[PDB]
C-alpha cells in the first residue's frame, strides 16, 4: 500500500497549469498534440526515500460545470496555487483561488504552494519580493518554474508533497 | 468569478 497523494493544479487561464503537470507525466513541453481538457493523471514517483503515487487533478474550463472538480477539489489534499511572473493579472488572481479552497474545503489550513511559472521569459511584471510576501503571509512556500526549460517543475510538486506531509 | 465553477461553492449557488 504505497502512500498516495491527491494533488490539484490552479490558477489563472494560460499561466502554465497543464505545461506543469505534462512535463511531470509525460517528460515533455505542452504542444498543440497534447489535449486541452481537464483531467487527472497519475504518477509514481520516489519523494525524499518514499516510493508514492501522485493523483494530480489538471484544472481546465473553469467556468463549466464539471463533476471531477466538484469531487477532486474535496478530497485534494495539496494545491498549487500558479501564476506567471509576466502577467500581473494571474497573481492578483492567486489570493481569489486561495480564498475558494479554503471555503470548499472548510478549514483554514490547507497544503498549499504558490508556484510563479515562465521564469524563463525576461519581461517580468511581478517581483519575488511581492510573491515572497504573499506566499510568508499564508504560511506557504514559494517557488518560481518555467515549464518550458523544465526549471523547478519537479521541485515545486515535491514541496508540496512535503507541505501535505505536515498536516498529518 | 469562483474563480471555479464547483456546484457546492455557496459563492457558485
Ligand atoms: N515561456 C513560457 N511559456 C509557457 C510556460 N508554460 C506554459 N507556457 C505557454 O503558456 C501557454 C499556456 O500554457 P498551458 O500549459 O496550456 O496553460 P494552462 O494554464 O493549462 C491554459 P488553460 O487554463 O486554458 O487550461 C502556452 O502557449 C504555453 O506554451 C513557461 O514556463 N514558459
Ligand atoms: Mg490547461
Amino acid at each position: 500500500a504505497m502512500t498516495e497523494y491527491k494533488l490539484v493544479v490552479v490558477g489563472a487561464d494560460g499561466v502554465g497549469k497543464s505545461a506543469l503537470t505534462i512535463q511531470l507525466i509525460q517528460n515533455h513541453f505542452v504542444d498543440e498534440y497534447d489535449p486541452t481538457i481537464e483531467d487527472s493523471y497519475r504518477k509514481q514517483v520516489v519523494i525524499d526515500g518514499e516510493t508514492c503515487l501522485l493523483d494530480i487533478l489538471d484544472t481546465a474550463g473553469q467556468e463549466e460545470y464539471s463533476a471531477m472538480r466538484d469531487q477532486y477539489m474535496r478530497t485534494g489534499e495539496g494545491f498549487l496555487c500558479v501564476f506567471a511572473i509576466n502577467n500581473t493579472k494571474s497573481f492578483e488572481d492567486i489570493h481569489h483561488y486561495r480564498e475558494q479552497i479554503k471555503r470548499v474545503k472548510d478549514s483554514e489550513d490547507v497544503p498549499m504552494v504558490l508556484v510563479g511559472n515562465k521564469c524563463d521569459l525576461p519581461s517580468r511584471t511581478v517581483d519575488t519580493k511581492q510573491a515572497q510576501d504573499l506566499a510568508r503571509s499564508y504560511g506557504i512556500p514559494f517557488i518560481e518554474t518555467s515549464a518550458k526549460t523544465r526549471q523547478g517543475v519537479d521541485d515545486a510538486f515535491y514541496t508540496l508533497v512535503r507541505e501535505i506531509r505536515k498536516h498529518k | 468569478a469562483x474563480p471555479l465553477y464547483i456546484s457546492y461553492d455557496p459563492v457558485c449557488r
